């Protein structure tokens, strides 16, 4: 509703989230760089000690 | 607008329910005019919706 846009049209069983789907429908450096790093963060699994 | 995909949702059922219980018709039915109606109010409309 911020950037002007229909509200969505979203599956229930969608194999993306809607953050995926809305990180390249949008137009703007700030806000979908922030949805990247959201749908690309995840843990590092790593063996210490 | 906030309800869109509810009023997709809704329209899909009432279709389906349609032909379904139309499966089940054996005298043909015609598109006429009648002396007497069936009143609905608008609000059975918006409340539906």
């Amino acid at each position: 509703p911020a950037f002007g846009m229909q509200r969505m049209h979203y599956r229930n069983g969608d194999p993306q989230t809607p953050f995926q789907i809305a990180e390249q429908q949008i137009q703007n450096f700030q806000v979908a760089n922030w949805l990247h790093f959201v749908n690309n963060n995840q843990f590092r699994q790593v063996v210490i000690d | 607008s906030n309800r869109l995909g509810q009023l997709v949702d809704l329209t899909r059922l009432l279709a389906y329910n349609y032909e379904t219980l139309m499966a089940c018709i054996t005298m043909n039915m015609q598109h006429v005019q009648t002396l007497t109606t069936e009143k609905l109010q608008l609000t059975s409309v918006t409340s539906l919706c």
